[PDB]
C-alpha cells in the first residue's frame, strides 16, 4: 500500500511548494495519475486477502472503497477551485491540505488491518473534515453543524475504544486475521450485550441510524461542495465497513440483537423518504435521500447473508457516486442564484439544456433504474429481507415508490416549468461543470458492465 | 455507608418488602444529608430558619425517592416471583424519577429523571448479577 | 418533518443532554470565592473522608 | 518521582535519621532496638509484599 | 523585583520541589514542601495589585492548611511504626490524612475552588509555574506512596475532577480560568490511573506539561487573557491563531494529536485491571472539555470576529522577545503520538 | 451602522473578459491548459486505460479454474457412480462424537 | 498483464502464512504477559513489584549504653 | 529561460519519486516476510536448477 | 510501579552496561527518521512564528534542530529496546520458575473439539 500512500504525502509538499496559479493544475494531475495507480487493487483474489504486510492488507471490500476515495479527491478539487476563487494563496494550500489529509486518513483507514489502528485512523478523519466544515462553509450554522457531527461522532466511538481494548486483553489480538480464525461464539449474557452495543452503536452513529441522524443534515447541508462530497460519498461509508468487519466477534449475538436496528432502520427509510418529499431545501433533500440509502445498507449488514453483504457494497459505492454527483449539481445551481431554496429557480432546461441531461441522468440513477449497480445493491439487499421475513418486502416496496416520487419532484421542479423571471444571471454551463458531471457519471455505467468488482468479498 | 449498603444487600432480593423500603429509605436519607450539608456550606442561607427548611426539603426528597425505590422494586420482584430481573429494579428507578418529579412540581424533570434513574437502576442490578465492579482492585 | 426530526429527536438527546451540562456547569462555577464556603466545604469534605472511608 | 541521588552517589542525607536502630551519639540504644532489628533483618531484601506477608 | 531576587527565588521553588522528590525521610519532604510555599508566594505576588494579594492570601491559606495535616498524617504513621521512610503507609488513618493533604495541594475535587481562584488572580507567567511545577511535586509524592492508596477514596475524587474541570470550563469565558479547570480535569486523569500505573501517571504528567507550556507560551505571546482579546490575534499574526487551534484540538484528545496517547494508555491499562465503568465514564466525560475547547478554537482561529483601528499601527510594529522552547513545545504537544512505545523508556 | 465594513462585492462572471473560457482561471492560458489536462488525464488517461486493465485483469479470482475442476469431478463422479455432491464436508472417521 | 504488474499466488499465500504466525505469537506473549503480571503482583516472588524495604546495612551493631539492646 | 521551467516545474517528479520509493519500500516490506518461502504444505516444490528462491 | 526497583538497578543511570548485548538500532530506522521529521518541523515552526521565510531562512538553524533530534531520538530508542528486552527476559524466567502455574497443556484437534452451531437464517 505505500506505493500509493507516500505519493498522497508527496502531494503535500508539492502543494506547498508549486506556483500560486499551478496549485490547482498539479493537484488534479497528480491526484488522476494516484487515482489510476489505485486500480491496481481490483485485482483481488478469490481465497484470500492481499496480505502487503504486517500493516496494511486489502481486500474486496477494501479496494473498491480506496479506488472511490481516490478517484473523489479530484473531483472535490474541481468543484473547490470552482467556489474559492478569491481566497488567498495560502488559504487555497490550506484547503487541499485538509482534502489531501482526509485521503491519506482514509486510505489507512481502508487498509488498517488492526483494529486499534482502524480506529485511530477512523477517528482521525474528523479534524480535517470539521476544520473544513466550520471555517470554508458559507452560512451561519456552519459552527453548530461542526458541534453536532464532532460530538455525535465521538459519543458514539469512545465506548468502541473501550471495548477495543477490552477484546485486546481479552484474546491477546486485535488483527483481523487472528479475530477472524479464532473467534468463539458470543453468550447472552450482559455483558456480551453491552460489548455488542459498543462497537455497533459506534457504527451506527457513524453510518447513521435513524434517530442518531441529525448530526447529517446539519453538516452536509452547512459543509462546502468539497466537505459535502466527501461526506455522503465515503464517511458514510466508514460506518458500514466498520460494521462488517467487526461483526466477525459479533456472533451468535447479532441473531437477538439486531431487532431494535432493523426496526429503526426499516421504518427510518420510510420516514426520512417521506421526508423528501416535503423539504423547501435542496440539499437537505439530498442528504435525506443519503439518510434512506444507508438504512437499506445497515438492514443488510445486520440480516448478515452473503446476498446481504454483496448487496451493501454495491448500494456503497453506488450511493458515493451519486450522491457526490447531486451534491454537485445542486452546487452548480446555488452558484449561479446564492440559494438554496428549491423553488427559487424554475426553468433551469430552457436555460441550461445539458445539465438538464445531467440531472436527468443523476436522478435516474439515484432511483433504482435497471441495470445500474444502485439498483443491482438494492435488490440484492431486498431479496435478502425477504429470505430473512416476508414483509420487509412491503416496507421495502414502498421504500422504492416514495424513493421515485421525491427523485422525479426534485427534477420536475428544478428544471421543468417555466424560468423565474427576475433571475436574469443564469450564465451558459462551464466546461469545468459539465467535465464534472460526465466524471462523476461515466464510471457508474462501466460498473454496471463490469458488476463482481463492486460485489465486495463474498462473490 | 458501607454498613448501610450492606444492610440493603444482606436483606434478600424478593422477600421483606417493607425492611427493603426501611433500609433504601436510610440511604437515601444519608445521602440527602450528604447533599443538603454541602448545599449549606457552599451556599449560606439567610436564616437558621431558612437553612433547616432546606436541609428538611432536601432530606425528604432523597428519603422519599429511597423509600419509593426500594418499595416498588420488591413489591414487583415479588408479585412477578422473578428475583434477579433488571427489570424490577427499572421500574423502581422509573418511580424514584416520578417521585424527584413530583417533589420538584415539573414534569419535564420526572420525565427525564424516571428515564434516567431506571436506566441507572437497571445497570446496577445487571452489575451484581453479572460482578460488574466500578473501583476495582488492582491486579495485573 | 416536524414532530420528529425536528422537534422530538432533537428533544431527546441532544437538547437535554447540552442542557443538562449547561445546568451542572451554571451550578458548579456560580461561586462567590469565598474562602469562608468553600474551606466549610473543605471541612464536610475531611468528616466525609474520615468516616465513609474505611 | 524518587530520584536516588543519595544512592547513587554514596551520600547520606537523612538515611541516619530514618531509623533508630542506626547510629546514636553516645552510643544510645532505643526502646525497641532489637525488636526494630529483628524486623528489619527479616524484612531485608524480599519487597514490600514478601515482607508484610 | 529585581531580576537577581526573582531568580533566586524561583531557583528556592525548584529547589524545594527537588529536595521533596530525592528525599527518603519524610521531614525533609515536608521541608521541600514548606520551602517550595515560601519561595513560591512572592512569585505570585511579583505583580502588586489587589487581585495577585488576594489570590497569593488564598493559596498560602490554602497550602499551609495541606501542609498541616501532611505532618498530622507523618507523625501519625511514625506513632504506630517507628518509621521516618517513605514507603507503603503503616495506618489507614494516617494515610487517608496523607491522602487528603496532597489532593488539597494538587486542587483535586473536592479542594479545586482555589485554582481557578488563584490563576485568574496571577499573571500568565506565575499561571504557567504554578500550573507545572506544583502539579509536579505532590504527584512524585504520591507515586511513591501509591501502594497504599485507597483505591476507593483516589477514584472518587479523581472523577469527581473529571465532571468539575469540565463543568466549570464549559461556564467560563477567561482564558486562566479556562486553562485551570482544564488543569484540574486533567489531575484527576494522571490520579485516576495512579492507583494502577504509575508509569501511566508521569506519561500523562509529561503531555499534560507540554500542552500546558505550549497554550501558555501561546497566550504570553499574543498577550490575550480573555476570548475577546484572543479574537484580534489573527488580524496580527495569523500563524499563533493557527497553532494555538491545533494545540487546543491536541488537548482535547482527538486522535491523532499528542493528546490521545495518555488517555488511550491510561483506558487501556484501567482495563487490563477489569475496571470498565470509570474509564467509559471518564472517557465520556471528556466531551465537556473538548467542547470548550472548541468554543475557544471557533472565536480565535476558524473565524474572523471584528477587530480595531489601532491594530493597524500593531502591524507597523514587530515582536520583540522570543520564546524559549516554543516551537518544540508545539511540535512535542501535538505529532508525538507515532511514538508512544517510549513510555518503556519512561518506565 | 455598527461597523466599518465593507460592502458585499458583486459577482464575477469568467464570460466577460474571457468569452471563450472554459472556468477554470481568470488566466486565459491557464484556464486552457488546466481544462486540457483534466480533459486528458481523467478522461483519456483513467477512463479508457483504467476500464480497459480492469477488463482484461487477469482471472486471479479462479471462476474459469472452479468451472475446468467442477468439470472434472462431475466427469469422474458420473463415469464411476458415484453422487455428483458428496454428503457431507469432512470424514467422519476423522471426526470423533462425544459418548 | 499479469507478468509486468503481478505475482503468482505462492508469495502472497506464504507472505500470510509469515504474518499469521508473527501475529499469533505476539497474541499469546501478550497473554503470557499478563498470567505473569498478575502472579507476580499477587507474591511479591519475581522481579516486578519489587517495593523498597528499609535496609539492614544502617543498623548499628556496637554495643550500646545497656546490655539488652 | 529552460532554468526558470525547472525552477518552475521541479515540483512535478515529487509524486512520481515517491511512487517508486513506494514500490521499493514494499519490496524491502516483502523481504522480511520470507519465514515460509517454498515451505507451505500445498505450494512446497524442488528449487529448479537455475533459481536460488521461488519468489522474491 | 512493575520494573522500579528490579534487583541490581542503579539509580539515575538511562542505559546501564548490560544493555550493550543488544543490537543498537539502525541509524536509518524509521523511528530516527521521524524523530528528525519531528525536528524539521519544529525549526519551520520556529521561521513562522519569527516571521522570517519559513522555508529558506535559518538553514543553519533547522539543521540543528534535525541533529538534535536525531541525537536524541537514538538514545531514546536505545533505553527504549533495553526496557522491553528486560520485561521479556523477565516474563521468560518467571514462567520456567513456575511450571506449575503455567502448565503445558494436551493440544486437541478440531475433530475432537465439540462447538455449538448456530445458524443464520
Ligand atoms: C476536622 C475536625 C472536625 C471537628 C472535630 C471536633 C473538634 C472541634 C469541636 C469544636 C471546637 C471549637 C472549634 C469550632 C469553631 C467554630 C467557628 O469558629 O465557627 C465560626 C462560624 C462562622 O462564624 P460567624 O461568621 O461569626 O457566624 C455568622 C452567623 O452564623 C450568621 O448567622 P446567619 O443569620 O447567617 O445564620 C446562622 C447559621 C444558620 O445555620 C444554618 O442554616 C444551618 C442549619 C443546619 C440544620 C441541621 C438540621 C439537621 C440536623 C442533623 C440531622 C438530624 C436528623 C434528622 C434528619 C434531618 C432533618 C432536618 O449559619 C449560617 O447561616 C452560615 C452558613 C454556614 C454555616 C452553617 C452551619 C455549618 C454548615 C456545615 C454543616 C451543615 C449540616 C447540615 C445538616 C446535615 C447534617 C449531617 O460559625 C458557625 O458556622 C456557626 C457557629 C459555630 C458552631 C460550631 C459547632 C461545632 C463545629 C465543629
Ligand atoms: C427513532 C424513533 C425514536 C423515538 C421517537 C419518539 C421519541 C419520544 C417522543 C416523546 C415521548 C416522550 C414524552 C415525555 C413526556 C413529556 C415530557 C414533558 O416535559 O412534558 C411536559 C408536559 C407538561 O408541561 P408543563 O408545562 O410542565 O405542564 C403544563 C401542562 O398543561 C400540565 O398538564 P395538564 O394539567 O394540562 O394535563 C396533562 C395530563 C393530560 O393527560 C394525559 O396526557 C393522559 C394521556 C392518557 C392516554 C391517552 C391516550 C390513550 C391511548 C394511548 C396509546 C394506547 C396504545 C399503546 O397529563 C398528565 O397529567 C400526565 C400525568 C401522568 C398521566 C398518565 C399517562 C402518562 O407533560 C405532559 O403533558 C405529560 C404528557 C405525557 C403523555 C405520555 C408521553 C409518553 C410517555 C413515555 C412513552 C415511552
Ligand atoms: C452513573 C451512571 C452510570 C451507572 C453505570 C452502572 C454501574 C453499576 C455498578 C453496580 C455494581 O456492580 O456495583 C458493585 C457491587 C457488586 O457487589 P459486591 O461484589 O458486593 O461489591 C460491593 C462490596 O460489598 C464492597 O465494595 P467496595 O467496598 O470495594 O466498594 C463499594 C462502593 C459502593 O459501590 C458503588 O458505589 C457501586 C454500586 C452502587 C452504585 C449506585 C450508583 C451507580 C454509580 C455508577 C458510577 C459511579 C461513579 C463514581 C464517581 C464518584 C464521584 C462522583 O463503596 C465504596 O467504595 C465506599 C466508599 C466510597 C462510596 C462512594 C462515595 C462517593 C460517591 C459520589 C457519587 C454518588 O454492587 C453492590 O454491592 C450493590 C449493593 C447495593 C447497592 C444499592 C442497591
Ligand atoms: C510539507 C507540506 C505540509 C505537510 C503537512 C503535514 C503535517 C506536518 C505538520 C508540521 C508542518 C511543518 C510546519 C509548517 C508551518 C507553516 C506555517 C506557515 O506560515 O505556513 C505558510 C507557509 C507559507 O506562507 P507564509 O509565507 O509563511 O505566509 C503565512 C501568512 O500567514 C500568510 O497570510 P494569510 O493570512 O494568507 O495566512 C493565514 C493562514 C496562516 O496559517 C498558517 O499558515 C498555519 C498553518 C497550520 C499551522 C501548523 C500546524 C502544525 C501542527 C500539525 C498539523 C499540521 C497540518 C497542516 C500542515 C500545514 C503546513 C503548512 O491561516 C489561516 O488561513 C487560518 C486557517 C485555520 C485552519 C487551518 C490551519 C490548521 C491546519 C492544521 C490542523 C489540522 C491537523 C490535522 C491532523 C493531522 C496532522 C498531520 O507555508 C510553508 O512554508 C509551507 C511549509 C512546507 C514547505 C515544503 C516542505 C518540503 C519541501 C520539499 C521536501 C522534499 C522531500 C524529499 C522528496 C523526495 C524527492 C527529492
Ligand atoms: C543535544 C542533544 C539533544 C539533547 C536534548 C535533551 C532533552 C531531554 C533531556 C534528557 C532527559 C533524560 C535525562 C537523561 C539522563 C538522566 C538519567 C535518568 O534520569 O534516566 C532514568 C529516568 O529517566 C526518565 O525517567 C526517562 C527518560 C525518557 C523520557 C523522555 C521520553 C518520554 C516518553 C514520551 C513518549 C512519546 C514522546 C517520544 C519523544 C518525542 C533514570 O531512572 P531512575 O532514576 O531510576 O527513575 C526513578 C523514577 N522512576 C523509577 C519512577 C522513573
Ligand atoms: C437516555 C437517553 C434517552 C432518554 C432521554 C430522556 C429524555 C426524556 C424526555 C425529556 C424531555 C423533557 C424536556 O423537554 O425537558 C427536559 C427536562 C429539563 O428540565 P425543565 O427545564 O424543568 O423542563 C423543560 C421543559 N420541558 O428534564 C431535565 O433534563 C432535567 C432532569 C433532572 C435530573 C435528571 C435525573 C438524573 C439522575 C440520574 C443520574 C445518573
Ligand atoms: C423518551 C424515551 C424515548 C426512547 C426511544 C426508543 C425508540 C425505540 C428503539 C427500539 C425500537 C424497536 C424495539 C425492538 C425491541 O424491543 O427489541 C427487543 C429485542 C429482542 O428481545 P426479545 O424479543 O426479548 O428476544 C428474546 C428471544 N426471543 O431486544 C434486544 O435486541 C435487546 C436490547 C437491544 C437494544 C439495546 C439498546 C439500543 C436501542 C436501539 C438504539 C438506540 C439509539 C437509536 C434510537 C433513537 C435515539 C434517538
Ligand atoms: C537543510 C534543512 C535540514 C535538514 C538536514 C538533513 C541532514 C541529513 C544528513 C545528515 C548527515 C548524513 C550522515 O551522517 O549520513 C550517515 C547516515 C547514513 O545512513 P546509513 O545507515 O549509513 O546507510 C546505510 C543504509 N542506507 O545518515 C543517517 O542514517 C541519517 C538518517 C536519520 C534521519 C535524518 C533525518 C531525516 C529527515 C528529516 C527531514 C529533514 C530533511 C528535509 C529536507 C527539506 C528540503 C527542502
Amino acid at each position: 500500500m505505500l506505493k500509493i500512500i507516500i505519493p498522497t504525502t508527496m502531494l503535500l509538499p508539492m502543494t506547498w511548494m508549486s506556483k500560486h496559479n499551478m496549485i490547482w493544475i498539479n493537484a488534479t494531475v497528480h491526484s488522476l495519475l494516484i487515482s489510476l495507480i489505485s486500480l491496481s487493487l481490483l485485482n483481488q483474489l478469490g481465497e484470500n486477502s492481499l496480505n502487503f504486510s504486517l500493516t496494511f492488507f486489502s481486500d474486496s471490500l477494501s479496494a473498491p472503497l480506496l479506488v472511490l476515495t481516490t478517484w473523489l479527491l479530484p473531483l472535490m478539487l474541481m468543484a473547490s477551485q470552482s467556489h474559492l476563487s478569491k481566497e488567498t494563496t495560502t488559504r487555497k494550500k490550506l484547503y487541499i491540505t485538509m482534502l489531501i489529509l482526509l485521503q491519506l486518513f482514509l486510505i489507512m483507514t481502508f487498509t488498517a488491518t488492526e483494529l486499534i489502528l482502524f480506529y485511530i485512523l477512523f477517528e482521525a478523519t474528523l479534524v480535517p473534515t470539521l476544520i473544513i466544515i466550520t471555517r470554508w462553509g458559507n452560512q451561519t450554522e456552519r459552527l453548530n453543524a461542526g458541534l453536532y457531527f464532532l460530538f455525535y461522532t465521538l459519543a458514539g466511538s469512545l465506548p468502541l475504544l473501550v471495548a477495543l481494548v477490552y477484546i485486546q486483553n481479552t484474546t491477546g489480538s486485535l488483527n483481523f486475521l487472528i479475530i477472524h480464525y479464532w473467534s468463539h461464539p458470543l453468550s447472552n449474557s450482559w455483558s456480551n450485550i453491552f460489548m455488542w452495543l459498543a462497537c455497533i452503536m459506534a457504527f451506527m452513529v457513524k453510518m447513521p441510524l435513524y434517530g442518531l441522524h441529525l448530526w447529517l443534515p446539519k453538516a452536509h447541508v452547512e459543509a462546502p461542495i468539497a466537505g459535502s462530497m466527501v461526506l455522503a460519498a465515503v464517511l458514510l461509508k466508514l460506518g458500514g465497513y466498520g460494521m462488517m468487519r467487526i461483526t466477525t466477534i459479533l456472533n451468535p449475538l447479532t441473531n437477538y440483537m439486531a431487532y431494535p436496528f432493523l426496526m429503526l432502520s426499516m421504518w427510518g427509510m420510510i420516514m426520512t423518504s417521506s421526508i423528501c418529499l416535503r423539504q423547501t431545501d435542496l440539499k437537505s433533500l439530498i442528504a435525506y435521500s443519503s439518510v434512506s440509502h444507508m438504512a437499506l445498507v445497515i438492514v443488510a449488514i445486520m440480516i448478515q447473508t452473503p446476498w446481504s453483504f454483496m448487496g451493501a457494497t454495491a448500494l456503497m459505492i453506488a450511493h458515493g457516486l451519486t450522491s457526490s454527483m447531486l451534491f454537485c449539481l445542486a452546487n452548480t445551481n446555488y452558484e449561479r442564484v446564492h440559494s438554496r431554496t428549491m423553488i427559487l429557480a424554475r426553468g433551469l432546461q430552457t436555460l441550461l439544456p445539458l445539465m438538464a441531461t445531467w440531472w436527468l441522468v443523476a436522478s435516474l440513477t439515484n432511483l433504482a433504474l435497471p441495470p445500474s449497480i444502485n439498483l443491482i445493491g438494492e435488490l440484492f439487499i431486498i431479496t435478502a429481507s425477504f429470505s430473512w421475513s416476508n414483509i420487509t418486502i412491503i416496507l421495502m416496496g414502498m421504500n422504492m415508490m416514495i424513493t421515485a416520487l421525491y427523485s422525479l419532484y426534485m427534477l420536475i421542479t428544478t428544471q421543468r416549468g417555466k424560468y423565474t423571471h427576475h433571475i436574469n444571471n443564469i450564465k451558459p454551463s462551464f466546461t469545468r461543470e459539465n467535465a464534472l458531471m460526465a466524471l462523476h457519471i461515466l464510471p457508474l455505467l462501466l460498473l454496471t458492465l463490469n458488476p463482481k468488482m463492486i460485489l465486495g468479498p463474498l462473490y | 455507608a458501607k454498613t448501610l449498603l450492606h444492610k440493603y444487600s444482606d436483606i434478600p432480593e424478593g422477600t421483606e418488602c417493607h425492611r427493603k423500603a426501611y433500609a433504601s429509605t436510610s440511604i437515601g436519607g444519608a445521602t440527602g444529608l450528604i447533599v443538603s450539608a454541602y448545599s449549606i456550606a457552599l451556599k449560606p442561607p439567610a436564616s437558621f430558619l431558612e437553612g433547616v427548611a432546606r436541609t428538611g426539603r432536601y432530606t425528604f426528597t432523597s428519603a422519599a425517592i429511597g423509600a419509593i425505590f426500594g418499595l416498588t422494586s420488591c413489591i414487583s420482584a415479588q408479585v412477578r416471583e422473578k428475583p434477579d430481573d433488571p427489570l424490577n429494579y427499572f421500574i423502581g428507578g422509573c418511580a424514584g424519577g416520578l417521585t424527584l418529579g413530583a417533589r420538584t412540581r415539573s414534569y419535564g424533570i420526572g420525565a427525564a429523571a424516571c428515564a434516567y434513574m431506571g436506566l441507572t437502576a437497571a445497570l446496577v442490578k445487571m452489575g451484581q448479577l453479572e460482578g460488574w465492579q466500578v473501583f476495582a482492585e488492582p491486579k495485573v | 418533518s416536524s414532530l420528529l426530526d425536528l422537534i422530538w429527536l432533537e428533544t431527546i438527546l441532544p437538547k437535554t443532554t447540552s442542557f443538562i451540562q449547561m445546568k451542572m456547569s451554571i451550578m458548579v462555577s456560580n461561586q462567590k470565592g469565598l474562602i469562608k464556603l468553600y474551606f466549610l466545604s473543605f471541612l464536610i469534605t475531611i468528616m466525609i473522608s474520615m468516616t465513609l472511608f474505611n | 518521582p524518587f530520584f536516588d541521588v543519595q544512592k547513587r552517589l554514596g551520600l547520606d542525607l537523612d538515611r541516619w535519621m530514618t531509623i533508630q536502630s542506626a547510629e546514636q551519639p553516645h552510643k544510645i540504644p532505643g526502646r525497641c532496638h532489637a525488636f526494630e532489628k529483628e524486623w528489619i533483618e527479616c524484612a531485608h531484601g524480599i519487597g514490600g509484599i514478601r515482607a508484610e506477608k | 523585583m529585581n531580576p537577581i531576587i526573582y531568580t533566586t527565588l524561583i531557583m528556592t521553588v525548584m529547589s524545594g520541589t527537588m529536595l521533596v522528590m530525592i528525599s527518603s525521610h519524610w521531614l525533609l519532604i515536608w521541608i521541600g514542601f514548606e520551602m517550595n510555599l515560601l519561595a513560591m508566594i512572592p512569585v505570585l505576588m511579583k505583580n502588586f495589585n489587589p487581585r495577585a494579594t488576594e489570590a497569593a492570601t488564598k493559596y498560602f491559606l490554602t497550602q499551609a492548611t495541606a501542609s498541616m495535616m501532611l505532618m498530622m498524617a507523618i507523625i501519625i504513621n511514625l506513632l504506630y511504626s517507628g518509621q521516618w521512610t517513605i514507603t507503603k503507609m503503616f495506618n489507614p488513618v494516617a494515610m487517608t490524612m496523607m491522602t487528603m493533604a496532597l489532593a488539597m495541594k494538587l486542587g483535586l475535587s473536592p479542594f479545586h475552588f482555589w485554582v481557578p481562584e488563584v490563576t485568574q488572580g496571577i499573571s500568565l507567567q506565575a499561571g504557567l509555574l504554578l500550573l507545572t511545577w506544583q502539579k509536579l511535586a505532590p504527584l512524585s509524592v504520591l507515586c511513591q506512596i501509591s501502594q497504599s492508596i485507597n483505591p476507593n477514596l483516589m477514584l472518587t475524587m479523581a472523577m469527581l475532577s473529571i465532571l468539575i474541570g469540565g463543568w466549570g470550563g464549559l461556564n467560563q469565558t477567561q482564558l486562566r480560568k479556562i486553562m485551570a479547570y482544564s488543569s484540574i480535569a486533567h489531575m484527576g486523569w494522571m490520579t485516576a490511573v495512579l492507583p494502577y500505573n504509575t508509569t501511566m501517571t508521569i506519561l500523562n504528567l509529561l503531555i499534560y506539561i507540554t500542552m500546558t507550556l505550549a497554550m501558555f507560551m501561546l497566550l504570553i505571546h499574543s498577550s490575550a487573557t480573555t476570548t475577546l482579546s484572543l479574537s484580534h490575534t489573527w488580524n496580527k499574526m495569523p500563524v499563533i491563531t493557527s497553532l494555538m487551534m491545533v494545540t487546543l484540538l491536541s488537548m482535547g484528545g482527538l486522535p491523532p494529536l499528542s493528546g490521545f496517547m495518555p488517555k488511550w494508555m491510561i483506558i487501556q491499562e484501567m482495563t487490563k485491571n477489569e475496571s470498565i465503568i470509570m474509564p467509559t465514564l471518564m472517557a465520556m466525560t471528556a466531551l465537556l472539555n473538548l467542547y470548550f475547547y472548541m468554543r475557544l478554537a471557533y472565536s480565535s482561529s476558524l473565524t474572523m470576529f471584528p477587530s480595531t483601528n489601532n491594530m493597524k499601527m500593531k502591524w507597523q510594529f514587530e515582536h520583540t522577545k522570543q520564546m524559549k522552547l516554543l516551537p518544540t513545545m508545539i511540535v512535542l504537544s501535538t505529532l508525538v503520538l507515532p511514538m508512544t512505545p517510549a513510555l518503556s523508556s519512561l518506565n | 451602522i455598527r461597523l466599518q465594513e465593507d460592502p458585499d462585492p458583486e459577482d464575477e462572471n469568467l464570460y466577460e473578459k474571457n468569452p471563450d473560457s472554459h472556468g477554470y482561471d481568470k488566466d486565459p492560458i491557464v484556464d486552457l491548459w488546466n481544462m486540457r489536462v483534466v480533459f486528458f488525464f481523467g478522461f483519456s488517461i483513467v477512463l479508457v486505460l483504467g476500464s480497459t486493465f480492469v477488463a482484461y485483469l487477469p482471472d486471479y479470482r479462479m471462476q474459469e479454474w472452479a468451472r475446468r475442476e467442477a468439470e472434472r469431478l462431475v466427469k469422474y463422479r458420473e463415469a464411476n457412480g458415484l453422487p455428483l455432491m458428496e454428503s457431507n464436508c469432512f470424514d467422519p472417521n476423522k471426526i470423533q462424537l462425544p459418548e | 498483464i499479469a507478468r509486468t504488474f503481478y505475482d503468482g499466488p505462492e508469495k502472497n499465500y506464504e507472505k500470510t502464512m509469515a504474518i499469521l504466525q508473527i501475529e499469533a505469537e505476539k497474541a499469546e506473549l501478550r497473554l503470557k504477559e499478563l498470567e505473569v503480571r498478575r502472579l507476580m503482583r499477587a507474591r511479591g516472588d519475581g522481579p516486578w513489584y519489587q517495593y523498597p524495604t528499609i535496609d539492614k546495612a544502617l543498623i548499628d551493631h556496637s554495643p550500646k549504653t545497656t546490655p539488652d539492646n | 529561460n529552460v532554468l526558470q521551467i525547472v525552477r518552475d516545474h521541479w515540483v512535478h517528479i515529487l509524486v512520481p519519486v515517491g511512487f517508486v520509493f513506494g514500490c521499493y519500500l514494499d519490496r524491502r516490506s516483502d523481504e522480511k516476510l520470507t519465514a515460509f518461502r517454498n515451505k507451505s504444505l500445498l505450494f512446497k516444490r524442488e528449487l529448479r536448477p537455475n533459481e536460488e528462491v521461488t519468489w522474491k | 510501579t512493575m520494573m522500579s526497583g528490579r534487583p541490581g538497578r542503579v539509580p539515575l543511570q538511562f542505559l546501564p552496561n548490560e544493555a550493550r548485548s543488544l543490537p543498537p538500532p539502525k541509524l536509518t530506522d524509521p523511528r530516527l527518521v521521524y524523530m528528525g521529521f519531528l525536528g524539521y518541523c519544529s525549526g519551520l515552526i520556529d521561521n513562522a512564528i519569527r516571521r522570517r521565510p519559513v522555508v529558506s531562512a535559518g538553514l543553519h538553524r533547522q539543521l540543528l534542530y534535525v541533529t538534535s533530534f536525531v541525537f536524541f531520538g537514538y538514545y531514546l530508542l536505545k533505553r527504549q529496546d533495553y526496557m522491553y528486552a528486560l520485561r521479556d527476559h523477565d516474563m521468560f524466567a518467571y514462567v520456567k520458575s513456575h511450571p506449575e502455574d503455567f502448565p503445558e497443556k494436551d493440544k486437541k484437534t478440531y475433530g475432537e473439539i465439540l462447538e455449538e452451531f448456530h445458524p443464520v437464517r
